[PDB]
RNA sequence: GCCCGUCGCUAGUACCGAUUGAAUGGCUUAGUGAGGCCUCAGGAUCUGCUUAGAGCGGAGAAUUUGGACAAACUUGGUCAUUUAGAGGAACUAAAAGUCGUAACAAGGUUUCCGUAGGUGAACCUGCGGAAGGAUCAUUA
RNA sequence: ACCCACUCGGCACCUUACGAGAAAUCAAAGUCUUUGGGUUCUGGGGGGAGUAUGGUCGCAAGGCUGAAACUUAAAGGAAUUG
RNA sequence: GCGGUAAUUCCAGCUCCAAUAGCGUAUAUUAAAGUUGUUGCAGUUAAAAAGCUCGUAGUUGAACUUUGGGCCCGGUUAACGGGGCCUUUUUACUUUGAAAAAAUUAGAGUGUUCAAAGCAGGCGUAUUGCUCGAAUAUAUUAGCAUGGAAUAAUAGAAUAGGACG
RNA sequence: UAUCUGGUUGAUCCUGCCAGUAGUCAUAUGCUUGUCUCAAAGAUUAAGCCAUGCAUGUCUAAGUAUAAGCAAUUUAUACAGUGAAACUGCGAAUGGCUCAUUAAAUCAGUUAUCGUUUAUUUGAUAGUUCCUUACAUGGUAUAACUGUGGUAAUUCUAGAGCUAAUACAUGCUUAAAAUCUCGACCCUUUGGAAGAGAUGUAUUUAUUAGAUAAAAAAUCAAUGUCUUCGGACUCUUUGAUGAUUCAUAAUAACUUUUCGAAUCGCAUGGCCUUGUGCUGGCGAUGGUUCAUUCAAAUUUCUGCCCUAUCAACUUUCGAUGGUAGGAUAGUGGCCUACCAUGGUUUCAACGGGUAACGGGGAAUAAGGGUUCGAUUCCGGAGAGGGAGCCUGAGAAACGGCUACCACAUCCAAGGAAGGCAGCAGGCGCGCAAAUUACCCAAUCCUAAUUCAGGGAGGUAGUGACAAUAAAUAACGAUACAGGG
RNA sequence: CUCUUAAGGUAGCCAAAUGCCUCGUCAUCUAAUUAGUGACGCGCAUGAAUGGAUUAACGAGAUUCCCACUGUCCCUAUCUA
């Protein structure tokens, strides 16, 4: 249709961003990124939206042309910025830090991580290729690049990532048994360990799940992030730490803290 | 323009389907420059997405490799003989693709005299140490040396001169060098 | 392009209108509720289809069946929590047995009249809609608000009017002045 | 009693129809063919390299060779959808006209079928049916 | 050749309704709201009408295929009493 | 069907019914309609079995191949369900899943004063506050992965050009 | 949310339709019309025609200011605040509208790119440029502007003279190796050796590696070390895929040789032989390849309504396939050349109709279904009809150009300009649908960019489309009838 | 029903090479048509091997129109034997 499309409208934005279906006919339409819009987190639904810090369209241009956010460690100036999977979100003037991460029911949740674990991310290495004069190099979900990497590592792992200078601190093979945040599908935003990979030649490996409640349950290998050691991720998960309790079990825990 | 649309066609049952929608520049086509021997003259064309292709028009002297010696040089496309598509290429000289043209030997003839120190088809005692080794894999061919008589190599162009601007090739050896022949005499 | 505002009828009109006995049935209800017009009785009893449909499929389903778990109970519990379904019939099997008069009963008109305040349906609903039969601080003026099982005991005059405080009405307070100027100056 | 057809008047729909009937669109053979694009050229003007003055290079307007694309005009055909028509010939409505009374009683020549010919009209006659017949019946 | 008993396969017939049907009736026209063994053909109020048109077959008479506009509350079946 | 002189039917008066900020009319479409019939029609006489037989397509097509016995492990309100041992040991289909836009439909939650909606909200000390949400399930054709082996198909040694070491 | 009734007769049971009943996010119309919420609305007839207005423009500290521009009084004598114009930059391919085409087409769900293109965005990537004479930074050219002008007339322009750049055209620049060739002279053995080139990246071709699964001795050319006249042989370099001629590397060349920073803003620091030497901070804009993102292009499987009064169709002149080429961003009969005779069909081709854009969905509410979808979302197509094209990353664009056809405006008769199926609004059409209003405050988008612009959008008018709520009266008194 | 004289124009066709009236009337063709064609038919005086109706093909037969063509014409000029 003659070129690129400029405009989101509301009803077809993420579902996860949680819009209202009345107050106008559009949604922000995410930037070009290192995450695909498709799923991410444009600056303005995080701040406006979730933080509740700013009112407005117009309010939040003035915090970020005030120079107070960054992400994943440098100073991020654009409104509809698509912030991502296992970022960081530093505002000084509020002390505050957030790594996105996603609800038990899939949305982005809004959790702050300290000073602190706010230094390194976590990413999902998606190439491993040699480049240019035989330098080898290394690419995560949110398109880092990171050359002379380990030749240990390959595709489907994930690597912990320094923020202010880059690299590699370490990083988690993919096998039997690890800590494993479910990336998109059905079973998007919940946490388990890997009973079995179903390997499927021509696309599409299943990969067979168990969480901390002892559920069973497949997605696919592209949406398996590998997030650490068993029963030890290397980053802070929120409440419910991916669960997933029945809609049934749901209604007694709020009728539960629900009395006096 | 020229349109590279599946959809003037006619479906694989023979029916002829109504135009759906207008032309439109992604699926277009352009006119062949059709390339002769001549003082060089290379017309650049705006391809897709910005870049470049650079169409050959007027095409003299450009880059052959002898195969077996691992060697390239450059020399001057006399003109066509034989092509596989039209032979209308070859009346015309026209240069393309699996041309099968006619190329200067000298370079090549000056590179092997000046390697392997016997003079083709009929001091500095450093030299003599270096032709000594190079030696025993001096017999090229009876076919391949022949022409070297005349001053004129067999050679096929495996550029797309209308596409690259450059027209290269590589000079006929073995039995594509012999498939040839038996056209050329065969046939002309 | 607006995003498309949804909406729905709250009625279902019956399919032979003339039949001569259900003609007297809905009268009585009219006037023994204190209704408006036969709207009023047909948006209940659309209603409760909806309702008894809604457990009709429901016993369909085997028991212990989270729809019907789940599902058939958030629904007594809302059908009690008004006063419709008694404190305890709690059943899905007890619902398709609820009856038109049940809905209507919880009706703050027919609330306002069952314990004192009015003493008529006729001057229930008149009072429900001229401002005060306030339940709690927000006054309610709707006829048909439906009074939840507790919301009941906070149900009294309104903190405005000559019924539950401030002020009498202009009615009166035109006629003690106009007797300022007959008995004054 | 019911009841058929012609004939006679009143209104309505469609049909056939001389007009080589009109109209709109699509696909089209032929002929012609704008325009930009590619290409062979051209060279108003302006102009750099090596050496008044000479040799070799770049920039470039009108104009132009050839080529593909190709609107569109003319003339034909084809398909679609719509439509005018003197006259023709039906059918349908409205009722207690005219002619006779074909069918319903063995309806007064049982009725009906296919076919064939004939007759103002319903109908009549030939052959071969059928029974939905007026006979379920002559081991007597 | 005749008699008798048995048994297939025939053209019918009789009684009973086990059933079925609007009934007349039906050993199927039964095994149908306890609705499915397989399969072929046709019908969808009465007219208009087997008309018009196209096609096709025939020497022709004709056959095969086969509309619509419009009109109408009845038409019809079986049985009952007159 | 009413009206041709005492009109239950027209024009009205009176009253009465019906629904009521709405009731009527035309047109379409759905239900009624088992009057389109897979479920689920009818065809001697009401509409309707080709004059008769052949026969391609299509639809449809007898039965038979592991039956029975003996123990075990772990499941959910002795009935039943799931997973393994021993006994001489190719499709069509069906289940589970994944991958399925949001709206919309269904549906949980919540006092928009009710509600249609909306996806808000709720408690507070109301002097630089806490905080649960935005559930859930869906056209069942195709594709993908998976458990099932009944049913129905399909291949396999007939001049052995068969199997096996 | 599993219902029927009225009408064929003298009466009867059937068949059977007509008639009644109810619903419609379904349109019109009539009569009537008070209150809250909510808000469809020229789709249908004619993608018919349209006077006028509006709808696309855009600057930060950070490209270009000598405005005969404003402004204080500038340490500001190169500039410096502000800042019109114009240059360069980017956008104008998004929106919004409409449903005319379109029946295997679009479209849906589902694959493909080991078959390509990609502004931007995010993440990385560059010591190599001259060769035998700026690096304290080469060269001109021009707009705005001023001034002389033409035409009835336009977002027309002529020629005269100035002046800028991240415009245009140019062009130096830096480590240590190491491997290649070629090779003056020294001259014997198992013999060697200065110093003359070549090596960034990209383009083009050719060739090479990109490998392994289990282990042992013999062969030839010349070496590849090495020690002490005895000759020893110690060692094979892969990253990835289901899969590659993949990534990546190697040699020989090729090239009207791609990029390799003559670029701006804030700062003003540190050194010492003090020359305005040497060195330095965070930024902005760029730039080569790669990945990423926003996309694009094609693509696998399966699925469309009526029609046989459409049964054969495609193949001139591409129909189906093979080869080669050409063309494309790239696959492919996309086109050309040669060659074969293929390809579809009663499992319905081909053809015709559609008062047909597909889908998400909508109406109906036993089940099984019937009917509808111009229309808020997604995809598609189009901008009077057709075609062609320039710019560009992206267009076969129309609020871009060029032509034709059909319209149609101005004119001074010489010529000139146009495309409401954007928002309003006019005529027309018909049964059929609203104001030539306000506004960027909200949602958001665009830009050099917090500021500007947005008939996208929002507000308001018109608005009995449809939906929700549900006033038009309430309680006694007195006077008669009536219930224990 | 009548009537003289045996019957009393059937199937068909038509202003026809048959129609007086007559350049019949209607439609069509044309700017205009005593022409042509299609109709209509109480047809002065069509009509059945005195053959009636139809009819493919054929024709130096009669007739109308169309396209092409042209000095037939507008309107005449020139050339050769
Ligand atoms: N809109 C009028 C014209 O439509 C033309 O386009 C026409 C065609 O694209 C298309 O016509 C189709 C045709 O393709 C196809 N092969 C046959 C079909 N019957 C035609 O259909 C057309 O005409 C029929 C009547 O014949 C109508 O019933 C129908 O509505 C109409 N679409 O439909 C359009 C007609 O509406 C042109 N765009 C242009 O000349 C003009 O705008
Ligand atoms: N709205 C986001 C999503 O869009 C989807 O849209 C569909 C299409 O856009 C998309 O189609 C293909 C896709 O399959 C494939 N993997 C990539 C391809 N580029 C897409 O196709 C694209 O290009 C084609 C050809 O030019 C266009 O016709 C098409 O409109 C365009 N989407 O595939 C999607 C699923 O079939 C779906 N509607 C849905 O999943 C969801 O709404
Ligand atoms: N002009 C014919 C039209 O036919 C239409 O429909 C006709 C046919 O389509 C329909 O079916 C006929 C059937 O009657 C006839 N006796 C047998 C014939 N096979 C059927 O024919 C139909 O179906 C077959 C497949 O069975 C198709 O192959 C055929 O093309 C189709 N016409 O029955 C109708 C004929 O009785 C409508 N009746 C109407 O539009 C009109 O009558
Ligand atoms: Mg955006
Ligand atoms: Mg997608
Ligand atoms: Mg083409
Ligand atoms: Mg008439
Ligand atoms: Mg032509
Ligand atoms: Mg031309
Ligand atoms: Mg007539
Ligand atoms: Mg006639
Ligand atoms: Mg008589
Ligand atoms: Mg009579
Ligand atoms: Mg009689
Ligand atoms: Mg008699
Ligand atoms: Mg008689
Ligand atoms: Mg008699
Ligand atoms: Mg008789
Ligand atoms: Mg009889
Ligand atoms: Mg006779
Ligand atoms: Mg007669
Ligand atoms: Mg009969
Ligand atoms: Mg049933
Ligand atoms: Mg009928
Ligand atoms: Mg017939
Ligand atoms: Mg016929
Ligand atoms: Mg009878
Ligand atoms: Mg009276
Ligand atoms: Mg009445
Ligand atoms: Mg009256
Ligand atoms: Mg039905
Ligand atoms: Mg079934
Ligand atoms: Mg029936
Ligand atoms: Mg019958
Ligand atoms: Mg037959
Ligand atoms: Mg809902
Ligand atoms: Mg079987
Ligand atoms: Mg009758
Ligand atoms: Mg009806
Ligand atoms: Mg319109
Ligand atoms: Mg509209
Ligand atoms: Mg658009
Ligand atoms: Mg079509
Ligand atoms: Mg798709
Ligand atoms: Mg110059
Ligand atoms: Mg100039
Ligand atoms: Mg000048
Ligand atoms: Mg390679
Ligand atoms: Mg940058
Ligand atoms: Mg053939
Ligand atoms: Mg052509
Ligand atoms: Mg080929
Ligand atoms: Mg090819
Ligand atoms: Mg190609
Ligand atoms: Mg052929
Ligand atoms: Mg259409
Ligand atoms: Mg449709
Ligand atoms: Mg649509
Ligand atoms: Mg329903
Ligand atoms: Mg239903
Ligand atoms: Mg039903
Ligand atoms: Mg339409
Ligand atoms: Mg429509
Ligand atoms: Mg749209
Ligand atoms: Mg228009
Ligand atoms: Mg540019
Ligand atoms: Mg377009
Ligand atoms: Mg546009
Ligand atoms: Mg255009
Ligand atoms: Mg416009
Ligand atoms: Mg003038
Ligand atoms: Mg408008
Ligand atoms: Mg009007
Ligand atoms: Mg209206
Ligand atoms: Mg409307
Ligand atoms: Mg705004
Ligand atoms: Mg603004
Ligand atoms: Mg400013
Ligand atoms: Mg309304
Ligand atoms: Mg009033
Ligand atoms: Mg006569
Ligand atoms: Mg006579
Ligand atoms: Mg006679
Ligand atoms: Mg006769
Ligand atoms: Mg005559
Ligand atoms: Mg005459
Ligand atoms: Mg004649
Ligand atoms: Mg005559
Ligand atoms: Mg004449
Ligand atoms: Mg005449
Ligand atoms: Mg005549
Ligand atoms: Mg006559
Ligand atoms: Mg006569
Ligand atoms: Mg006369
Ligand atoms: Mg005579
Ligand atoms: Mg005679
Ligand atoms: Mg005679
Ligand atoms: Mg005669
Ligand atoms: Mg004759
Ligand atoms: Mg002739
Ligand atoms: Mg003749
Ligand atoms: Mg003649
Ligand atoms: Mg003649
Ligand atoms: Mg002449």
């Amino acid at each position: 249709a003659r070129g690129p499309k400029k405009h989101l409208k509301r009803l077809a934005a993420p579902h996860h961003w949680l819009l209202d279906k009345l107050s106008g006919c559009y949604a922000p339409r995410p930037s070009a990124g290192p995450h695909k819009l498709r799923e991410s987190l444009p600056l303005i639904v995080f701040l406006r939206n979730r933080l509740k810090y700013a009112l407005n369209g117009r309010e939040v241009k003035a915090i970020l042309m005030q120079r107070h956010v960054k992400v994943d460690g440098k100073v991020r100036t654009d409104t509809t910025y698509p912030a991502g999977f296992m970022d960081v979100i530093t505002l000084d003037a509020t002390n505050e830090n957030f790594r996105l991460v996603y609800d038990v029911k899939g949305r982005f949740a809004v959790h702050r991580i300290t000073d602190e674990e706010a230094s390194y991310k976590l990413g999902k290495v998606k190439k491993v290729q040699l480049g240019k004069k035989g330098v080898p190099y290394v690419v995560t979900h949110d398109g880092r690049t990171i050359r002379y990497p380990d030749p240990n590592i390959k595709v489907n792992d994930t690597v912990k990532i320094d923020l202010a200078s880059g690299k590699i601190t370490d990083f988690i093979k993919f096998d039997a048994g690890k800590l494993v945040y479910v990336t998109g599908g059905r079973n998007l935003g919940r946490i388990g360990t890997i009973v079995h990979k179903e390997r499927h030649d021509g696309g599409f490996d299943l990969v067979h799940i168990k969480d901390s409640l002892d559920n069973t349950f497949v997605t696919r290998l592209n949406n398996v992030f590998v997030i650490g050691e068993q029963g030890k991720p290397y980053i802070s998960l929120p409440k419910g730490k991916g669960i997933k309790l029945s809609i049934a079990e749901e209604r007694d825990r709020r009728r539960a803290q629900q009395g006096l | 323009g020229i349109s590279r649309d599946s959809r003037h066609k006619r479906s694989a049952t023979g029916a002829k389907r109504a135009q759906f929608r207008k032309k439109r520049k992604f699926e277009l086509g352009r006119q062949p420059a059709n390339t002769k021997i001549g003082a060089k003259r290379i017309h650049s064309v705006r391809t897709r997405g910005g870049n470049k292709k650079y169409r050959a028009l007027r095409i003299e002297t450009g880059n052959f490799s002898w195969a077996s010696e691992g060697i390239s040089k450059k020399t001057r496309i006399a003109g066509v003989v034989y092509h596989p598509s039209n032979n209308e290429l070859v009346r015309t000289n026209t240069l393309t693709k699996a041309a099968i043209v006619q190329i200067d030997a000298t370079p090549f003839r000056q590179w092997f005299e000046a390697h392997y120190g016997q003079t083709l088809g009929k001091k500095s005692k450093n030299a003599e140490r270096k032709w000594a080794a190079r030696a025993a894999s001096a017999k090229i061919e009876s076919s391949v040396e022949s022409q070297f008589s005349a001053g004129r190599l067999y050679a096929c162009i495996s550029s797309r001169p209308g596409q690259s601007g450059r027209c290269d090739g590589y000079i006929l050896e073995g039995e594509e060098l012999a498939f040839y022949l038996r056209r050329l005499t065969a046939k002309k | 392009p607006r995003a498309p505002r949804t909406y729905s009828k709250t009625y279902s009109t019956p399919k032979r209108p003339y039949e001569s006995s259900r003609l007297d049935a809905e009268l009585k209800l009219a006037g023994e509720f204190g209704l408006k017009n036969k709207k009023e009785i047909y948006r209940i009893s659309f209603q409760l289809s909806k309702i008894r449909r809604a457990a009709r499929d429901l016993l369909t389903r085997d028991e212990k069946d989270p729809k019907r778990l789940f599902e058939g109970n958030a629904l007594i519990r809302r059908l009690v929590r008004v006063g419709v379904l008694s404190e305890d019939k709690k059943k899905l099997d007890y619902v398709l047995a609820l009856k038109v008069e049940d809905f209507l009963e919880r009706r703050l008109q027919t609330q306002v009249y069952k314990l004192g305040l009015a003493k008529s349906v006729h001057h229930a609903r008149v009072l429900i809609t001229q401002r005060h039969i306030a339940v709690g601080k927000q006054i309610v003026n709707i006829p048909s608000f439906m009074v939840r099982l507790d919301s009941e005991k906070h149900i009294d005059f309104a903190p405005t009017s000559p019924f539950g405080g401030a002020r009498p009405g202009r009615v009166a307070r035109r006629n003690a002045a106009r007797k300022a100027e007959a008995s004054g100056e």
